[PDB]
């Protein structure tokens, strides 16, 4: 009866920026997943290609728990066939994406009266990501045609940027934090199942 | 990579960096105005100077794509008004001393008093002294005393200053392709590049004094039946042929005549409608008014509220040891935040006015999903259009009955019709003529088609000839009279009220139509109309992103401001106003002065 690091995921004191977004391989567990609805009403719980609805007598090989956090507004591109600056540039989910999505408001922790600057996301990129890609170069963006020498300027933007949270934001740009579960199926023995 | 894609990528950076700072000033500053403290004061002042010069430092590096290379027209829509925005045109010298000027007029207008004759330290200021005066006083002499000494002392300080300002003013529109500082100021108006939407800057100068034509006839009825009344009060000081004395005119300015209603009341023993007596009674406090004002929203489709709102707005005076700004705003600090900042009280004319800045509030979170710089009214009269129309509709005998404020057993006679318009005509059709004729006199000086040592001649040859409005005392050259006025010494437009005015007269007739009203306009409620919300959100959710032509034409059907439906509205005081003066002059002689 082992029982799977969920609370290190889902509960953990800071989250990781979209762009340098976090993952936690978990194996050789029992997988509790009709035991994560302790949050404030979890605002969001969608699943793709498998079903939410009590279908944890399934087994598969790996889980993959992915974390960060972005905006309100943001979380519909964590979805297969979205874009935006979340889902061309920071995170981003294949066409055939098998796995569920779980988002839920984190104001009370991520806003900060003079501004939380520690959560990132990237702005500018050359081209989008692959599915499952993290990019974490802070290499000068060149938008015109001169070089950049490694320094801002004219033409030439540091990729990254920051959410500045406060408290009194809206609820599009609030923090929200994500954990997203992707479940893989390859010809090896399961080392996960979940009763 | 074209200079198109370098600007959509320069505008994407200034879109984050701005919507930050902008946000960190605005909440600095609503510290400020609810909890007035100097440390608030310092940090509202920090904040505002980073935005200010991050405005500067991104106004110079728009500058650096020239408009000529970009297609994308919402792309140099944005380009243009952040590379308009800088005024790195004059010397360094000269932006200086235009500051100078700008700050010293602001400070003589706010501190500027006028002290009793006979006693020094007596002394009163614009508001509330001489505003207290201008607004109940019925005594011609200390009427006149207060017009004449906030002119000759206050004005005269600001003749030199002004003199100064229309020359750097001018100086800084020319080097920016402009006429004159006039045809600058027109530039909130103009529409290229977009075919049956265009709009000139000359053009709106034919279209005002176009639309002006057909006003003057009710104009000239309104002036003559509030002389009929007014010679009745004063009969030793008005002749039945002569101009309006200044001073006699409800303010300071004669800008409202709106405190002219209890001497020009035209059937005085019908009570007015006032529901402030319902609110106490039903114990009503701020927040059930704008809850109420919030259903109205709701009723016709718009969307409610923000959690947002209702937490962190102030609608109710903050306390006796917390001091606030308590002038109703309605703030979009950016990233979802929206707030009202009033000190509500339960008056009717609070709850009016709550539905008429909640109706801002609806217009900013309408166009809050487009680009920054695209974030505000179509055009510098939209906006106001946007929140007078609601409490039009909110004062209606028929809302106010629907709401249970005003009782069933209440039904309406063509007396009190006429004494509501009558009073709204003294307001929205008396500063007509006001707002046209001291736009054109600045225009004209701008142009330099009035010569410095003929500035006060024109200005009151003007206001007898358009305004019917006479000085009650001889004004040389060393007076600055129309600087008396906030929006001139300030450094405002002015024309924004008048074009403001035609556009809610079509808002209002637009959406009662998609309400299906039956009878006169200025009964109608749109209230549970969802077409009607739905035709008003179409223009909402544009911003500035479309031709201010097109946005109106999506409310109204037609491509340019229109003086018919303002007519229509009064429609049935102007037929009564002529038959009150079958027996009256109509016009005024410009030669007739108080001063013989
Ligand atoms: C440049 O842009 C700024 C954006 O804020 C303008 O500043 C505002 O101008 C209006 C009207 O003049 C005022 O009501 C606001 O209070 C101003 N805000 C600030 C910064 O205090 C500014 O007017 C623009 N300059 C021009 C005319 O090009
Ligand atoms: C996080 O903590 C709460 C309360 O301690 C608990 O109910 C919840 O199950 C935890 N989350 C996970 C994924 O275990
Ligand atoms: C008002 O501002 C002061 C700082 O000057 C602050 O200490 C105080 O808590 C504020 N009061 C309220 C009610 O916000
Ligand atoms: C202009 O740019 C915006 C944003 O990139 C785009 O959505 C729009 O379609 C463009 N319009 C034209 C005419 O290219
Ligand atoms: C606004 O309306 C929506 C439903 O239309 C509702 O879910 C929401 O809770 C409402 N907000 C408030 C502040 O009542
Ligand atoms: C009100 O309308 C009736 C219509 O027959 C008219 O006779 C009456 O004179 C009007 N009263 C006023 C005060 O206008
Ligand atoms: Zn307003």
């Amino acid at each position: 009866t082992n029982l799977c690091p969920f609370d290190e995921v889902f509960n953990a004191t800071r989250f990781a920026s979209v762009y340098a977004w976090n993952r936690k391989r978990i194996s050789n567990c029992v997988a509790d997943y009709s035991v994560l609805y302790n949050l404030a009403p979890f605002f969001t719980f969608k699943c793709y290609g498998v079903s939410p609805t009590k279908l944890n007598d399934l087994c598969f090989t790996n889980v993959y728990a992915d974390s960060f956090v972005i905006r309100g507004d943001e979380v519909r591109q964590i979805a297969p066939g979205q874009t935006g600056n979340i889902a061309d540039y920071n995170y981003k989910l294949p066409d055939d994406f098998t796995g569920c999505v779980i988002a839920w408001n984190s104001n009370k922790l991520d806003s900060k009266v003079s501004g939380n600057y520690n959560y990132l996301y990237r702005l500018f990129r050359k081209s989008n990501l692959k599915p499952f890609e993290r990019d974490i170069s802070t290499e000068i963006y060149q938008a015109g045609n001169k070089p950049c020498n490694g320094v801002a300027g004219f033409n030439c933007y540091f990729p990254l940027r920051s959410y500045s949270f406060r408290p009194t934001y809206g609820v599009g740009h609030q923090p929200y934090r994500v954990v997203v579960l992707s479940f893989e199926l390859l010809h090896a023995p399961a080392t996960v199942c979940g009763p | 990579s074209t200079i198109e894609e370098q600007a959509k990528t320069f505008l994407d950076k200034f879109n984050h960096e701005a919507e930050d700072l902008f946000y960190q000033s605005s909440l600095a500053s609503w510290n400020y105005n609810t909890n007035i403290t100097e440390e608030n004061v310092q940090n509202m002042n920090n904040a505002g100077d980073k935005w200010s010069a991050f405005l500067k430092e991104q106004s110079t590096l728009a500058q650096m794509y020239p408009l000529q290379e970009i297609q994308n027209l919402t792309v140099k829509l944005q380009l243009q008004a952040l590379q308009q925005n800088g005024s790195s045109v004059l010397s360094e010298d000269k932006s200086k001393r235009l500051n100078t000027i700008l700050n010293t007029m602001s400070t003589i207008y706010s501190t500027g008093k006028v002290c009793n004759p006979d006693n020094p330290q007596e002394c009163l200021l614009l508001e509330p002294g001489l505003n207290e005066i201008m607004a109940n006083s019925l005594d011609y002499n200390e009427r006149l005393w207060a017009w004449e000494s906030w002119r000759s002392e206050v004005g005269k300080q600001l003749r030199p200053l002004y003199e100064e300002y229309v020359v750097l003013k001018n100086e800084m529109a020319r080097a920016n392709h402009y006429e004159d500082y006039g045809d600058y100021w027109r530039g909130d108006y103009e529409v290229n590049g977009v075919d049956g939407y265009d709009y000139s800057r000359g053009q709106l100068i034919e279209d005002v004094e176009h639309t002006f034509e057909e006003i003057k006839p009710l104009y000239e009825h309104l002036h003559a039946y509030v002389r009929a009344k007014l010679m009745n009060a004063y009969p030793s000081y008005i002749s039945p042929i002569g101009c309006l004395p200044a001073h006699l005119l409800g303010d300071m300015w004669g800008r409202f005549w709106t405190n002219l209603y209890s001497l020009t009341v035209p059937f005085g023993q019908k009570p007015n409608i006032d529901v402030t007596d319902a609110m106490v009674d039903q114990a009503w406090d701020a927040q059930r008014i704008f809850k109420e004002a919030e259903k109205f929203f709701v009723s016709v489709g718009l969307p409610n509220m923000t959690q947002g709102f209702w937490e962190n707005s102030m609608l109710t005076d903050p306390g006796n040891v917390q001091k606030a700004v308590c002038h109703p705003t309605a703030w979009d600090l950016g990233k979802g935040d929206f707030r009202i900042l009033m000190c509500t009280k339960v008056t009717m004319d609070d709850f009016l006015t709550a539905h008429h800045e909640m109706g801002h509030i609806q217009y900013d979170m309408a166009y809050a999903a487009q680009p920054f710089l695209l974030r505000n009214g179509a055009n510098e009269g939209f906006h106001e259009a946007v929140g007078e129309i609601m409490s039009l509709s909110a004062a209606t005998p028929k809302h106010l009955k629907s709401i249970g404020l005003l009782s069933p057993d209440f039904q309406e006679d063509n007396e009190t019709e006429i004494n509501f318009l009558l009073k709204q005509a003294l307001t929205i059709v008396g500063t007509l003529p006001f707002t046209y004729m001291l736009e054109k006199w600045r225009w004209m000086v701008f142009k330099g088609e009035i010569p410095k040592d003929q500035w006060m001649k024109k200005w009151w040859e003007m206001k007898r000839e358009i305004v019917g409005v006479v000085e009650p005392v001889p004004h040389d050259e060393t007076y600055c009279d129309p600087a008396s006025l906030f929006h001139v010494s300030n450094d405002y437009s002015f024309i924004r009220y008048y074009t403001r005015t035609l556009y809610q007269f079509q808002f209002q007739e637009a959406l009662c139509q998609a309400a299906k009203h039956e009878g006169p306009l200025h009964k109608c409620d749109i209230s549970n109309s969802t077409e009607a919300g739905q035709k008003l959100f179409n223009m909402l959710r544009l911003g500035k992103s479309e031709p201010w032509t097109l946005a109106l034409e999506n409310v109204v059907g037609a491509k340019n401001m229109n003086v018919r439906p303002l007519l229509n509205y009064f429609e049935p005081l102007f037929t009564w106003l002529k038959d009150q003066n079958k027996n009256s002059f109509v016009g005024w002689s410009t030669d007739w002065s108080p001063y013989a």
